[PDB]
């Protein structure tokens, strides 16, 4: 349950268990980080704040050079590594999903878009997933193969911040520029996933950033930089449940891990705090990055 | 000594400079002195001063700024109404620059403030009448005095037969007067009826410019040149003295009396 | 009225135009319902804009610029602002009571004691004999400074007349 | 009744209520003009074919009573009629015309205006209609042309011809000169003219016509005559380059400088018709044409510090070289240099001062010749190292270069004291031309990667025309830039209570130079945004950025910022800041205080007519620096204008794309709550622009962004065309097609060019959509017209969305 998060800051250092005490040296320096991702069996780290993605060993403390993945030019917007931990895909701000997989670390994926690359997903099957730019509709992309797209659009308008699928095998959920999240009930399928709309709800009605599902979904949650974030009960009808204490902050992280009881936060305040999932809280209440974040991952 | 007005409040304010070079003496001398209300003059010395750099006394620079009424104070009440958004003072400044005629564009802040920060009742239905908007809103409105205002906008529209409707509330109520004046007036211009034109013109007003032209009119109306001419020359002689007054605004309107 | 039998005959416009805007200003002016009477007789846009423009030709530049006006120093415009002020000074100066400008010019130096001074220059230049000895010891003032630019005109105003002998024996001694 | 019929037209172009209300009045009441009115109501009410009926109605009804007072009744009736014709046949036009009906449809305006004897201006745009059946011929000969799979399309548009129809709309254009369109269908049916051939019908009419209008018609669009220049096909268009000296004959020197630009810039081919227009010019009132020759010359002297230019030229030549390996390749640029030192020490303390360091360099450089002529490296060292101590001493100089004098140059431009035509771009049609009393030698050199130098040149009218160094500018595309602003400030001319409103857009001139080269001038007294800002905000005594202050202190990059930490970012910095300074500015410049009022109107309409401009024509510049606004009671300068093109589209650098530019609280605080009314004014005027002309002197000027090098020029950099960089990159076959296939591409080679400019009409053809979009219109994922209320919301968007906007690097200066 290693925890860490990645400010503007340009630094980053890994967080105790319950301590929240950052004690690790992760330099996004030279950049940000932009999303926040370790290995399946947290080997290594790789984000990129700029144009390059970077991988710093999770498994290795304060490694600099787990290893370097050239890709789609930008800050990789986001990225799946897959249970495999070898093929891994990734969408990046260039506008086209260049997926870097682990291989070597060795990248192939093509998938274009109308827009930069909102985020790299995966479906019930690992090896089935999408992508939703922030464009518009969602192109399904399998594996190394086989992928061209099946057009979802929640909207003809407002950019997909992120193409978000957890494990369920039927689901769907996002967040965006709308601030109300647009989501959909899949079929069961590895993908095929004709959506059953579910709608586009405000939480935070200003510009939704984090859109997450709880562990078993049951609950789920929209973090925004308008440091303003309200849990919902997912389990029925999305019901809305818990606001998220935040300073003003920008969140494009909101997760609990290994609780769903206390939650952890990201505030662009320097200090972030997490509450507690169940009721809130203040759980270790910090930050190692001295402007501030939005970003946090899990080990 | 020679004694140069503009000489002396230009180095006036270089002293009161030099003053702002405790000044709580000159603060309030200065203050009772705004007070004391030539004034123009001196106002606008303080205007002077502020622009180089606040003499502070702000709400107070807006209220006399009110008091010398020559509208470009507008800029002043513009620069306060700048300050914070208060629709009291909003729609102050929309009468104002209505004054200043320069209120198109204001309208469209009207319009805004209506958007923007909640809306306003009395003088909005009246300016967004003035606008080509609110018309049919007046209508529903009143439906749900103002009406008279309707009334007044169904004088810019057609139907002298609403206004003949507006006309059975004249005679429900007959101010009054100056209500019924200008409405049947309106009636009479869309209804040729000379009879519904001679209550409204009997009911008008003594200084009646508009039914001074009635009067004439109704003259005219069967046959006497004479009380017509009364009328010719003395609403002349009103109209006269209202262009004295005086385009750039009264183009247009003098251009109607003439 | 003959203007009004004449619209019988026609419409105006024209030149004309203008004339009607300074009648108007003399209806305004000179308002007996006399002009009452004639504007009532006079029976827009287009007509005011050339209107604007044959009053443009009327009047224009200083009048403006002089209700733009020293309170347009300040504008544009400290050390600047007291020598703004001396330039203010100046102005009405040069803009009447001669000695006043005199003792002006006096003090206005011993306090300098610049660019203004060269319009100065030229202000004395505009030039009885109280005159001559002033603007000579002026000169004795103006000793403290270099032309440059004041030498020619120096020369000129020293041509007329040619007493004063002892002014131009300083000029020369501050050449 | 024609006295009420004339208020009934009133309430036509009056609102609604009258409208019908008079309408139906008078109605109630020969009404043929009544008919025509009642008619009026329909088209209100939009009923096709009713309108049709009542309309073919009345045409038999008159046409039998007029057969094949009242006889005055039915004269102005049959105008009328014909009116009647074309009105409803746009009406369906609407519908229709693609192709097809328009034949039948052209036929009754044809029929119409054969009828005519008329109202034809009316039927100069009917002739114009016309003309545009020669278009849509056109574009059905651009349709049979785009499907063809110049004698070929020649032949095509023969046959019937199109050419036949064409060239009875040539002759009506003509005559639709002679109607007033004006300028622009002018010049708008000229070079569909001389594009569409030169063929015995065609060579015979426009003879006539062309000799049958004018001199003065033809003089605008000199320019744009200019961009023709060589012609493909002398032929008749030889002979039309006779009639173009011809008309030139007359009051040439009244402009005269095209000649001279044309003739400073080598054409080859045309440069050598350039030299016999030259000769036209050599002939009549040579004496002036030698003056004029002297002069712009003598500009082409002053021109870049000669041996700085080859200094600074020289740094980025061995950059070249250096770099990647350029060498001889930018060594031929050097080449080139060393032409520049094959010049001599030419001019006076200039090059001729330059000598010793030039000469020293030159030995040097003749060393560098040397051993990198045997093959690479002695002097392939000594290169880089006499331009490496020569760039320092250049250096050093250049910072001493800002001073600028004639005579310590090129004392030769000081030799004149003054000439008979000065005028430097006065250019008035009818004028007092002004003679020079020149200028001092010494001049003010800008400073600017161009240190672009600059003065202003006492005339013979004793005012200084300010005058500037352009350094590879085009100043034609300046041209044509104030030329559609005179188009606009045309519109503004025929502009409503709107040019009650009026504000147009004051049009600096500024004179070309050499090929790649110009001369501005600086404007009238002004504030450069940036620059004017800047002063005031630290002469408020604090950060003059408090932007890239606030963003640095936001985080360390807002160049890895994503779209949400850009947002967050702005966001923050946005609440920080504020720019009643701005307002501040005005209250500065407020002096007389109704001076805040006015001048707020001022600016207001500035914003106005900018943002139509742009809109129309992208060019944003979003920088401050190259915004500007004026020291006199004001008006906003936008000038240095790119191009069409997106800079977005364009870029490269950052996303910028907002159909205006407003600095928020600038904008804002300018007035009341920000361009409310003030950007619905703009609203209704770049309505009436979306209306009128939007269709004709639109497509006109665009049809002036259309077209050839100099154009095909800016339009290329527009791309630019190193944004038309490689690809794939065949169509199909230029791949393979390079290969064994060759040599003969260098036999045969041409295009090339016509591929890229066959890409020009290609962009073009993608702008005039975008302007079609842009005009009357659409844009986004839906359209309808969208018309003034939406196309001016979703305008108005554009403009408050977004950080997008604000992503903009540095040129937006928020």
């Amino acid at each position: 349950v290693i925890l860490a998060s990645a400010g503007y800051d340009h630094t980053i250092r890994f967080w105790e268990a319950l301590t929240g005490v950052c004690s690790r040296t992760i330099q996004h320096a030279d950049s940000q980080v932009n999303r926040l991702e370790i290995t399946s069996d947290k080997k290594y780290l790789a984000a990129a704040g700029h144009l390059h993605v970077r991988l710093y060993d999770i498994r290795s403390n304060n490694p600099n050079p787990v290893s370097s993945f050239e890709g789609h030019k930008g800050n990789v917007t986001s990225i799946a590594f897959q249970q495999e931990n070898r093929w891994m895909v990734s969408s990046s701000e260039d506008g086209t999903i260049k997926v870097w997989d682990v291989r070597s670390p060795s990248v192939q994926r093509n998938y274009k878009h109308n827009a930069p690359v909102n985020e790299v997903a995966i479906h019930p099957n690992q090896g089935e997933l999408i992508s939703c730019d922030q464009d518009g509709n969602i192109r399904i992309w399998d594996l190394g193969e086989n992928q061209c797209t099946n057009q979802l659009t929640p909207e003809d308008n407002t950019p997909l911040q992120s193409l978000s699928v957890a494990s369920d095998g039927s689901m769907l959920v996002a967040g965006n520029n709308k601030g109300n999240c647009y989501v959909w009930r899949m079929p069961h399928h590895t993908d095929a996933s004709t959506l059953e709309p579910v709608t586009k709800f405000k939480s935070h009605t200003k510009y939704i950033t984090r859109v997450l599902l709880s562990a078993d979904v049951k609950n789920l949650a929209t973090c925004s930089a308008d440091h303003t974030a309200r849990v919902w009960n997912i389990e029925d009808n999305y019901q809305l449940e818990t606001t998220l204490d935040g300073h003003q902050r920008w969140v494009w992280d909101c997760a609990f891990s290994a609780d769903s009881a206390y939650l952890v936060t990201a505030c662009s305040d320097h200090y972030v705090r997490l509450w507690d999932l169940s009721t809130s809280e203040i759980v270790r209440q910090y930050g190692g990055h001295h402007k501030g974040a939005v970003c946090v991952a899990l080990n | 000594c020679s004694g140069l007005a503009g000489i002396y409040y230009p180095l006036a304010r270089e002293l009161f400079n030099a003053s702002f070079a405790q000044y709580q003496e000159d603060l309030i001398q200065s203050l009772c002195a705004a007070l004391s209300s030539t004034l123009l003059n001196l106002v606008e010395f303080m205007e002077h001063d502020d622009k180089p750099l606040p003499i502070s006394i702000s709400t107070l620079g807006e209220y006399a700024q009110r008091c010398h009424a020559y509208a470009k104070a507008l800029h002043y009440k513009e620069l306060e109404f700048i300050e914070e958004p208060s629709t009291s003072t909003i729609e102050s400044l929309i009468t104002i620059n209505n004054q200043l005629h320069q209120t198109d564009a204001a309208i469209g802040i009207l319009k805004h403030a209506q958007q923007h920060h909640d809306l306003q009742l009395k003088e909005t239905w009246y300016e967004k009448l003035q606008r080509w908007d609110d018309a049919l809103n007046a209508y529903n409105k009143r439906e749900a005095e103002v009406t008279i205002g309707k009334m007044r906008s169904l004088h810019a529209l057609g139907e002298w037969d609403q206004l003949s409707e507006l006309a059975a509330d004249k005679w429900a109520s007959s101010e009054v007067k100056r209500a019924i004046a200008p409405l049947a007036a309106g009636a009479a211009w869309g209804l040729a009826q000379w009879d519904r034109v001679e209550q409204y013109i009997e009911v008008m007003k003594p200084q009646s410019p508009d039914k001074a032209f009635f009067d004439a009119i109704l003259c005219l109306h069967r046959n006497n040149f004479e009380k017509a001419a009364e009328h010719i020359f003395s609403a002349r002689d009103l109209l006269v003295t209202e262009m004295s007054a005086l385009y750039n605004r009264a183009y247009g309107v003098v251009v109607r009396t003439q | 009225m003959p203007l009004i039998i004449d619209t019988f005959q026609d419409q105006s416009n024209s030149f004309k135009r203008g004339a009607a805007l300074k009648a108007l200003g003399q209806l305004a002016a000179s308002s007996y319902p006399e002009l009452l009477g004639v504007l009532i007789n006079i029976l827009s846009q287009n007509i005011r804009r050339e209107t604007v423009r044959l009053i443009g030709i009327l009047g224009a530049l200083d009048p403006y610029k002089h209700r733009e006006v020293d309170v347009a120093l300040l504008m544009q415009g400290e050390e600047y602002y007291p020598t703004v002020v001396i330039g203010v000074l100046m102005k009405i100066l040069k803009d009447s009571i001669h000695h006043s400008t005199v003792i002006q010019a006096i003090m206005h130096i011993f306090q300098t004691m610049f660019l203004k001074q060269i319009i100065p220059g030229f202000i004395l230049v505009m030039h009885p004999p109280s005159l001559l000895e002033l603007y000579f010891q002026q000169l004795s003032v103006l000793i403290s400074i270099v032309k440059q630019h004041i030498r020619p005109h120096v020369t000129e105003i020293v041509d007329v007349i040619s007493l004063t002998i002892i002014s131009v024996i300083e000029s020369l001694s501050r050449a | 009744m024609k006295v009420w019929i004339k208020f009934a037209n009133l309430c036509r172009k009056s609102g609604r209520l009258g409208l019908a209300q008079k309408t139906l009045n008078t109605l109630l009441e020969a009404p043929p003009p009544v008919v025509y009115a009642q008619l009026k109501y329909m088209w209100a009410t939009g009923s096709q074919k009713e309108a049709l009926n009542h309309l073919i109605s009345f045409t038999s009804r008159m046409a039998h009573d007029l057969g094949l007072q009242h006889h005055i009744e039915d004269y102005t009736k049959l105008l009328a009629r014909c009116f009647l014709k074309q009105g409803e046949w746009r009406v369906s036009l609407q519908p229709n015309w693609r192709l097809e009906n328009p034949d039948a449809i052209l036929g009754s305006y044809l029929l119409a205006t054969h009828f005519d004897k008329t109202w034809y201006k009316a039927w100069h745009n009917w002739a114009l209609a016309n003309f545009e059946v020669t278009s849509s011929l056109t574009q059905r000969i651009k349709d049979d042309k785009v499907p063809p799979t110049l004698n070929a399309n020649d032949n095509f548009p023969p046959e019937l011809v199109q050419r036949h129809v064409v060239p009875a709309i040539k002759g009506f254009f003509h005559s639709i000169a002679l109607s007033q369109s004006s300028l622009q269908d002018t010049l708008r049916l000229l070079t569909l003219w001389f594009k569409f051939g030169g063929i015995p019908e065609a060579a015979q009419a426009m003879h006539e016509g062309f000799g049958l209008i004018k001199i003065d018609n033809w003089l605008e669009v000199i320019p744009q005559l200019i961009s023709r220049i060589h012609q493909p096909n002398q032929t008749v268009s030889r002979s039309l380059l006779s009639l173009l000296a011809d008309l030139g004959k007359a009051h040439p020197q009244a402009l005269v400088y095209p000649l001279t630009v044309a003739i400073k810039s080598d054409s080859v081919s045309r440069q050598r018709a350039a030299l016999s227009i030259i000769d036209k010019m050599r002939m009549h009132s040579p004496k002036l044409v030698n003056q004029a020759e002297l002069v712009s010359d003598e500009l082409i002297r002053v021109a870049v510090l000669w041996h700085e230019l080859w200094y600074e030229g020289l740094e980025d030549a061995s950059r070249q070289f250096f770099g990647e390996h350029n060498t001889e390749k930018m060594f031929a640029t050097l080449e080139p240099l060393h032409e520049m030192l094959k010049r001599g020490p030419e001019t006076l303390r200039e090059i001729s001062f330059q000598n010793s360091f030039g000469r020293d360099l030159n030995d040097a450089y003749e060393w560098v010749l040397n051993y990198k002529r045997t093959k690479d490296i002695n002097n392939l060292n000594q290169a880089w190292d006499i331009y490496y101590n020569v760039f320092r001493r250049i250096s050093r100089k250049l910072p001493q270069l800002q001073t600028l004098d004639l005579q310590h140059v090129s004392p030769k431009l000081s030799a004149a004291k003054d000439l008979e035509l000065a005028v430097p771009g006065t250019y008035h049609a009818g004028k007092p031309i002004v003679r020079i009393t020149h200028f001092e030698p010494v001049f003010t050199v800008i400073s600017s990667k161009q240190r672009p130098r600059r003065v202003i040149i006492k005339g013979s009218d004793g005012k200084d025309y300010q005058y500037l160094l352009k350094s590879h500018e085009d100043i034609r595309q300046d041209n044509l830039v104030m030329q559609l602003f005179g188009l606009v400030n045309t519109l503004l001319q025929n502009d409503p209570e709107s040019f009650q409103r009026h504000l147009n857009i004051q049009q600096y001139p500024a004179i070309p130079l050499s090929p790649k080269t110009g001369l501005l001038g600086w404007v009238p007294n002004s504030d450069t945004f940036h620059v004017l800002i800047r002063e005031h905000r630290e002469a408020s005594k604090i950060p003059l950025n408090i932007e890239h202050r606030i963003m640095l202190q936001m985080a360390p990059d807002y160049d890895n910022l994503t779209l949400l930490q850009k947002v967050e970012v702005f966001t923050y910095a946005l609440d920080n800041t504020k720019g009643q300074d701005l307002y501040k500015v005005l209250w500065l410049k407020s002096r007389s205080s109704e001076s805040w009022l006015d001048r707020r109107t001022t600016y207001t309409r500035s914003l106005a007519v900018m943002s139509m401009v742009g809109y129309i024509l992208g060019l944003g510049d979003r920088h401050p620096s190259n915004l500007m606004l004026d020291r006199i009671t004001g008006k906003v300068v936008h000038i240095d204008f790119g191009d069409c093109f997106e800079a977005a589209i364009l870029r490269e650098k950052y996303p910028e794309k907002v159909p205006f530019r407003l600095t928020r609280m600038l904008t804002y605080a300018m007035e009341v709550s920000g361009i409310e009314g003030s950007f619905r004014i703009t609203c209704e005027n770049v309505m009436m622009v979306l209306r009128d002309n939007k269709e004709s002197l639109m497509a006109i000027l665009e049809a002036f962004a259309y077209d050839p090098l100099i154009n095909w020029g800016f339009d290329l950099p527009t791309h630019a065309v190193m944004e038309q960089t490689g690809i794939d990159l065949p169509l199909a076959n230029p791949s393979e097609l390079l290969r064994k296939g060759v040599i003969s591409v260098e036999d045969a080679a041409k295009m090339e060019l016509q591929q890229k400019a066959e890409v020009r009409n290609a962009r073009a053809t993608l702008v005039l959509k975008r302007i079609a979009d842009k005009l009357t219109g659409n844009d986004f994922p839906r359209c309808q017209e969208l018309s003034v209320p939406d196309q001016v919301d979703k305008l108005i968007q554009q403009a408050t969305s977004v950080e997008n906007l604000c992503q903009h690097y540095i040129g937006w200066c928020s």
